[PDB]
């Protein structure tokens, strides 16, 4: 019916479990994390890029004065100068010798090539986890996606899978993130409406085509000096360019746990951390009555050789006897040894070779062939290959991580160190009562 | 040139040029036999978990020493308080059976 399990969150390594009911033949269970996604809820703050200053044509009045006006353009700046007497190709352009007033303006706008080279500032909330499993039971295979929250019944057809809450909540993104051309950076951008010149976000707008651009780039207008018409000015360096030069390295290369950052929507894929408490409701159709399944009269296991390598660096064989033929499941009732095969044909008497893997220097686990638990023991040597290109299939234990001989040595030493004290104690007490009874 | 990277049991991934990333996990191929004589045992488990091996070895050494000392003190105390009460008392003779059973 219902089975509770705890599959490690590693994308690709299978997990084998054995579920059974009284009067029903045991059924193999296979759980795999095919792919995982970590999609956090995002809110767009503004859009920034490299500004392009616009200097409109100057306005001058021959004999008069001009008053600076107020405009809604970003970083608008206006100045008025008292005596200019400007020149162009053709000579002087006004008759007053010193009553010439010139008006200068300068605002900023989005560069024409900002539709491709532009960054987006985002704020990210709590991250949610969604995975796609490949549950296998009996002779059937199922694929499904579910949300790891503990309440969502993500089920393909009738699997009724309920993935419990993740053991540890982890999120590679800090509160504020910046996206640019598919590269995700962890940056602390200034909040909307508070722009510091010469830094990131010196110009911002709700959208690239928004008409309410706001910016603060520290535009300064200067007094003209040359005779011909001019609008001298000086400005801070483009903060977007500065940030691009000092970007650092992206989350695609900084994020931990082997996460693969990808965008549209922003998410982290195939992260490896923690455990998932799944719960499966297997339909009764898959289960088969124990009477129909063949029974094993006896079974003895012998193991050829073993190395506790990450891959399936182990071998095993067993003799068996049965009164029928069919398919039986094989399972290893240990947390430090995983078989490769789930089921295997059986024909009366014979022998089957099964490959396994372990991370302990002892193949001292229990193997069952549709029941009939059997004990194996071997002499597991360390592996030769220093480096392999495949993740470890079993988490390293401790109680099993120590060799039998070392366990024996430590046990004998501690036993002697605990026995001599007690024997001294008892002889002391017997002599003490002897002395008390002396008089 | 050449570069040295330390890869643990969790894994290491490196990207070189415009190549696809590749991943490598470290195995526990420490030198020496984790199954033979005690010195080989020690060197193997040291190369695997150095701090843990040092801790457990200090623990076992302290355990044997403090406790051999305890047994020695206990037997010495028993010896003295057993020969004092009347055997040390003069003008008396102590039988061989009740003397040499713990004497010397």
């Amino acid at each position: 019916f219902e089975h509770a399990t705890t599959v490690p969150n590693v994308p690709g390594i299978p997990y084998k479990a054995l579920v059974e009911r009284a009067g029903y033949a045991p059924l193999n269970l296979e759980i795999t994390v095919v792919s995982s996604e970590l999609t956090p809820s995002t809110n767009k703050e503004y859009v920034t890029c490299k500004f392009h200053t616009v200097i409109p044509s100057p306005q001058v009045k021959c004999c008069g004065s001009l008053e600076c006006k107020a405009s809604s353009k970003a970083d608008y700046t206006c100045r008025v100068f008292g005596g200019v007497y400007p020149f162009m190709w053709g000579g002087a352009q006004c008759f007053c010798d010193s009553e010439n007033t010139q008006l200068s303006e300068a605002y900023v706008e989005f560069a024409p090539d900002c539709t491709i080279d532009h960054a987006v500032a985002l704020k990210v909330h709590t991250a949610a986890l969604k995975v796609g499993l490949r549950i296998v039971y009996g002779n059937t295979t199922a694929h499904l996606d579910t949300f790891v929250n503990g309440v969502t019944p993500g089920s393909s057809r009738d699997l009724k899978v309920i993935a419990g809450p993740i053991s540890a909540a982890f999120s590679p993104f800090d509160h504020k993130v910046v996206i640019r051309k598919g590269l995700v950076y962890n940056y602390d951008f200034p909040e909307y409406g508070a722009m510091k010149p010469g830094a990131f976000g010196d110009i911002q707008a709700s959208s690239l085509y928004a008409t309410d651009i706001v910016a603060r780039t520290d535009i300064r207008l200067l007094k003209p000096s040359v005779k011909n018409i001019h609008v001298p000015y000086t400005q801070a360096v483009s903060g977007y360019e500065m940030w691009k030069n000092n970007s650092g390295r992206p989350l695609q290369e900084t994020a931990p746990f082997g996460c693969k950052i990808e965008v549209e929507p922003l998410r982290a894929s195939n992260c490896a951390y923690g455990h998932i408490p799944i719960s499966i409701d297997i339909p009764d159709a898959a289960f088969v009555r124990s009477s129909e399944s063949p029974t094993i009269l006896e079974v003895s296991c012998t193991v050829a050789d073993c190395i506790y390598s990450a891959d399936f660096g182990g071998s095993l064989t067993l003799q068996y006897k049965a009164d029928r033929e069919g398919h039986c499941p094989v399972h290893s009732h240990s947390t430090t040894a995983v078989l490769k095969e789930a089921t295997t044909h059986v024909t009366a008497t014979g022998s089957i070779t099964l490959h396994f893997s372990t991370s302990s220097p002892q193949a001292n686990f229990i193997v069952s062939l549709c029941g009939k638990k059997t004990t194996c023991n071997a002499e597991c040597k360390p592996p030769a290959d220093h480096i392999i290109g495949e993740p470890h299939k079993v988490d390293q234990e401790f109680q099993a991580a120590v060799s039998k001989t070392s366990w024996n040595w430590l046990l004998a030493l501690f036993g002697g160190a605990s026995s001599l004290i007690v024997v001294g104690l008892i002889v002391l007490v017997c002599s003490s009562m002897l002395i008390n009874t002396r008089r | 040139t050449s570069r040295n990277f330390s890869v643990g049991r969790e894994g290491l991934e490196y990207v070189w040029g415009n190549h696809e990333p590749v991943r490598v996990w470290a195995q526990e191929s420490a030198p020496g036999d984790p199954h033979g004589w005690p010195h080989e045992i020690i060197i193997h488990y040291y190369h695997r978990h150095p701090v843990y091996t040092v801790i457990v070895l200090c623990g076992v050494a302290l355990a044997i020493l403090v406790g051999t000392a305890s047994s020695a003190a206990c037997i010495a105390k028993a010896r003295r308080d057993c020969l004092t009460p009347y055997a040390l008392a003069p003008n008396a003779t102590v039988p061989t059976a009740l003397a040499v059973l713990c004497c010397i």
